[PDB]
């Protein structure tokens, strides 16, 4: 059942399942090893001493090769794959790894999960709009004013919450092996708890692709061992949070192009839920409260429109509920909501507002009557002065007719 | 039809029926039948009649050409064919109405009085300001209608069941062209 | 049945069919190719460039002939056949066909069609009295100042319905074959909606002669190839419009000199239908009108007179109605219709004023009647002042003969 | 379970309750029971489910998140295991409640009237100060007691021997936490 209608029929918010949006997608990345078969070196710590461990690493052997893919595979202790970053990639050389969701997600956190020792420079940044412009999320480095330029640690107040921190935490060369990173991105943001009524907090963790850039290794001398020992492996990559569907979808599926939106169900529209779905436009379309969902009203045209358009002056004047009116009426009904017939026309009575035919040609003589317009529900015509009947077509009693079309009945 | 050796010879008949914006057009097949027609070629135009040609079915007696002008002199010309080829056309001209015929629409007579003649009948006579077909209509004042066309600017209705009052209107149709029903007078016929 | 006169034995307008005049007749052309069996080249266009194609002109070969009888002929467009000048025929060379109608036609439009590129000059004169005095139609030209001294595009007032223009119409080497021009006689004149009242106009339409003449071909070199692609040719030609009756005949025929008539049925006469036929002399003759037919009327003779003349006094004495006046009644009978018996006769009264016999003689004494007139019906005559009698031949009562013939009776 | 070939695939369902300072979490085994399931890895922490990660028997259903932060934003994983390794993940999210909820433990409430309506009937009423399950509850004035939960502010007691005098209590429940019995209020059914 719909879990964005209540115990009966109640429109209710509804929030996508929070998934790891990275599992299944292909990342791309700046380097890895293999390319032509190449050598690397892990170094292992036993007790007090240094000891120095190499392996092929072979793209076309399945066994010793490290791409992409097991960035995003399953992620199985018992079983690891890492993808692998050619040696002496050292500063200033970058290793870039870049994600696209294709879909607007709210992102709670991001993980690596590294093979090797953690990097001692990363840095995190988002795309808000489908690959085009960058900004930052999170810096991590031992020297952040040097590396990423930003003052280490800067406090984080109401006036910015927005603000990219650079931070030493989870820089340590150990472990190393199987170390994480995770950035979250509501830690210490002032108005954090008030997310749900926060708007520069929801636009600050909304992400379509996420970058990372490795910047500097850890150093643990120049010879070839030494090189070969220098890189980047990472087991397990994850963006976790939520689709954002505005409080309007459970879900997001693919549409006749293949591309990711919410299945909106408030009446809403748009890959977002951002606007209302057509003939909808009675109310303005609010994102969804955990008080109030608001779902787009549909606007009463009584079948007389196809069309509809929200009027701000009139929503303001009728108390602040409704609302829109109805666009062109057909069958000869007159607007707002075409809820009674044009003026030239008159009510049937044998059809409630709503019927096809509900609205009666109201026919007036053209010498009789001084005008077009019947009485909208008795039938009468604007009748000159000495005539009379439903259309004016007869004199009436102690009358007779005249030459004059302007003046067409007389006394006697 | 025995043969498609040679074009057709030319249509039988042409007529051609003016309205304002259109013109309506009649034909007939050649005389002789043994050769096969297989229909025809309708050209017209504004002072000659190339401006445009239309083509169809050998069973067509009928054409409107649909699009035109007020107040023009349109020629039209019109021929058979066949696997031959086409044959020699036969001609007609007309000049279509003016806008002025349409721009007011006909309005209903004035004036309009009925009086009581016998038991058997009554006298309805009406106006004109225009200075034509008048249609003249009567029933029991349910019961429905009875119709009568006249010429002229007075009627004298007939056959009408004595003492009963009856309602009369009028209409008028000029070129073709008609007015709705005028008002209504109401008259009762006499005892017998 | 007459379409010239109505349901009821009634004269009203009749207007021969409207007919392409030209369709019989044989057209006289300045020049012919083939008279030696000649060259010609026609350029196509395929794409962008230009495709000479060479063809025999042969008049003695019926495939490869191109005589001035195609262009009357019947226009078959599955077959087709032109007339075609010779080569090299361009400017200062003129082409010309000439055409008679051998009767007076009321021409609403002209037509020629090229199996050639149209003409960059070309121009339409009209005979107007068989063939002696030309006046020009219509002019077509790029250089309307130049080639034909006449300004282009003049517009026509009220007070030159008659002008010729020159324009630029029709002109186009493009369509480079099966090209049109179509003069319109009443294109663009003031009173050509009131052609029926308007006399200049019905004048300017009436012709008996068409004459055509090329002035200047499309350039499109000098070389023998260039010049061999020069010249004329039209696939048909046409004189639309009707027989001039004057309203006064449905159709137009031979008479016994072969020459082409109106059938006229008004009381009407001559070629044109433009006077009224003998005897019929009461009214002036008019041309037929929408409105009211004007049919020549017979005088009445009573059977006393074969010949008739109008005379324009009595018609404006007798009300603007009658009208004409019988010319030397026999039978002894006396004008203006011969409604009486001559002075010195009278009436019969046994037989009515027509009979032959209806004047009878009227029969005075030489010596008793004081003169030769007798009274037109009693049978009286003016006898003298002692006679008596029909006849005076008797002295009345109380009265006897003289020897004086002077003084034939006296009293007693 | 027929293999152990491979990892389990996901569970099927995940569903959290939050606490003020404990999360409760259900759950339900991957849908096809092929593939032999020996237990699940849990994992959680704030922002992110790193923080701690429990393992747990085939059988179990459930868990309880013991020791944690009121107000605090935890993200929660799921996983299945075998001897093949572990599966993919099922993750949900949940915001603990704030110690202001546990702070003033909840109070009865006050002003209640209990009116006899009839023999049968009595009617009872209350007021509260916050500005939520009522549950109602009364008894002969030895014999026991008789419950009714109500949503609203007012209830009306039905079912009483008539012309005895019964007690009258009243509880309230807010965000699944109550109070205490308010006090008592005494009134006597109609003779019938
Ligand atoms: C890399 O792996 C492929 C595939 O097994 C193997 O054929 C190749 O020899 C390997 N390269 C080296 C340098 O051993
Ligand atoms: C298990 O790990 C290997 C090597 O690390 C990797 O090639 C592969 O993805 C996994 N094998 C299976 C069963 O897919
Ligand atoms: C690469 O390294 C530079 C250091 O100068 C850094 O500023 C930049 O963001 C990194 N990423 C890319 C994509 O260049
Ligand atoms: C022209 O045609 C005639 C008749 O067919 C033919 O005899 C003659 O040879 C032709 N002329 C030329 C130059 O071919
Ligand atoms: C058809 O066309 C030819 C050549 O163009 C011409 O000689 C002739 O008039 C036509 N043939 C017939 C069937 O008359
Ligand atoms: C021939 O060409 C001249 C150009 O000077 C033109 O004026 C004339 O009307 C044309 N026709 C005749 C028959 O000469
Ligand atoms: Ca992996
Ligand atoms: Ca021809």
């Amino acid at each position: 059942p719909d879990p964005c209608y209540d115990e009966h029929g109640l429109p209710r918010r509804c929030i996508p399942d929070f998934v790891n949006s990275a599992f299944g997608k292909e990342v791309k990345v700046s380097s890895t090893c293999g390319k032509p078969p190449s050598r690397y070196c892990v170094v292992t710590e036993k007790g007090e001493e240094q000891v120095r461990s190499c392996h092929l690493c072979n793209a076309s052997d399945p066994k010793r090769a490290h791409p992409p893919s097991f960035l995003t595979d399953l992620n199985n202790p018992h079983n690891l794959t890492c993808w692998q970053s050619d040696s002496y990639v050292q500063y200033p050389h970058n290793v870039t790894l870049t994600l696209s969701l294709g879909k607007k997600f709210e992102v709670t956190y991001v993980s690596l999960q590294f093979c090797s020792p953690r990097p001692e420079s990363m840095a995190i940044y988002k795309s808000m709009d489908y690959g085009k412009t960058w900004v930052p999320f999170q810096f991590y480095s031992t020297q952040c004013r040097k590396m990423y330029n930003k003052p280490s640690r800067a406090a984080i107040t109401k006036q910015n919450e927005q603000e990219a921190i650079c931070t030493d935490s989870h820089t340590d060369v150990r472990p190393l092996s199987g170390g994480l990173i995770a950035f979250s991105t509501l830690d210490g943001r002032p108005t954090a708890h008030d997310f749900d009524n926060s708007p520069v907090l929801q636009d600050w963790v909304t992400a379509t692709d996420i970058k990372v850039t490795f910047s500097r290794l850890h150093t643990f001398d120049d010879s070839e061992l030494a090189r070969d020992s220098y890189f980047y492996a990472v087991s397990d990559l994850q963006v976790g949070g939520r689709c954002k569907c505005n409080g309007h979808a459970s879900r997001c599926v693919r549409d006749r192009d293949d591309n990711l939106v919410c299945d909106c169900k408030h009446n809403t529209a748009g890959p977002e839920c951002d606007r209302c779905k057509p003939f909808h436009y009675d109310r303005p379309w609010q994102r969804a409260t955990a008080r109030e969902a608001n779902e787009c009203v549909a606007c009463n045209c009584n079948l007389h429109a196809r069309r509809c358009r929200f009027n701000m002056e009139l929503y303001k004047l009728s108390g602040r509920k409704s609302g829109g009116v109805c666009l062109n009426c057909r069958h000869n009904t007159a607007g707002r909501h075409c809820h009674y017939c044009k003026e030239g026309f008159y009510r049937d009575l044998s059809k409630p507002i709503s019927h096809r035919k509900a609205c009666k040609e109201c026919d007036c003589h053209p010498v009789g009557a001084a005008g077009q317009t019947c009485n909208q529900t008795t039938g009468q015509c604007p009748c000159k002065d000495g005539v009379t009947g439903i259309t004016c077509n007869r004199c009436a009693k102690g009358y007779q007719q005249s030459r004059s079309p302007i003046a067409p009945c007389i006394k006697i | 039809g025995a043969d498609e050796s040679q074009v057709p010879d030319q249509p039988s008949s042409l007529h051609v029926r003016p309205q304002t914006n259109c013109i309506i057009m009649s034909w007939t097949p050649p005389l002789n039948p043994n050769i096969v027609v297989r229909g025809y070629i309708i050209g017209y135009g504004v002072g000659s009649p190339y401006a445009e040609t239309v083509r169809v079915d050998s069973k067509q007696r009928y054409y409107s050409i649909e699009r035109l002008e007020s107040s023009s002199h349109y020629v039209i010309s019109l021929k058979a064919f066949n696997n031959a080829g086409e044959g020699v056309p036969l001609y007609e001209s007309a000049t279509t109405r003016s806008i002025t015929d349409v721009s007011t629409p006909m309005l209903p007579p004035v004036g309009v009085q009925a009086v009581a003649l016998t038991h058997e009948a009554v006298r309805v006579s009406w106006a004109d300001n225009s200075v034509r077909l008048y249609t003249v209509r009567w029933r029991t004042s349910s019961a429905k209608y009875k119709s009568e066309d006249t010429t002229s600017l007075s009627y004298t209705a007939t056959g009408l069941k004595p003492n009963t009052m009856y309602e009369f209107s009028v209409m008028v149709t000029k070129n073709r062209r008609s007015s709705t029903w005028s008002m209504t007078a109401h008259a009762t016929t006499y005892e017998a």
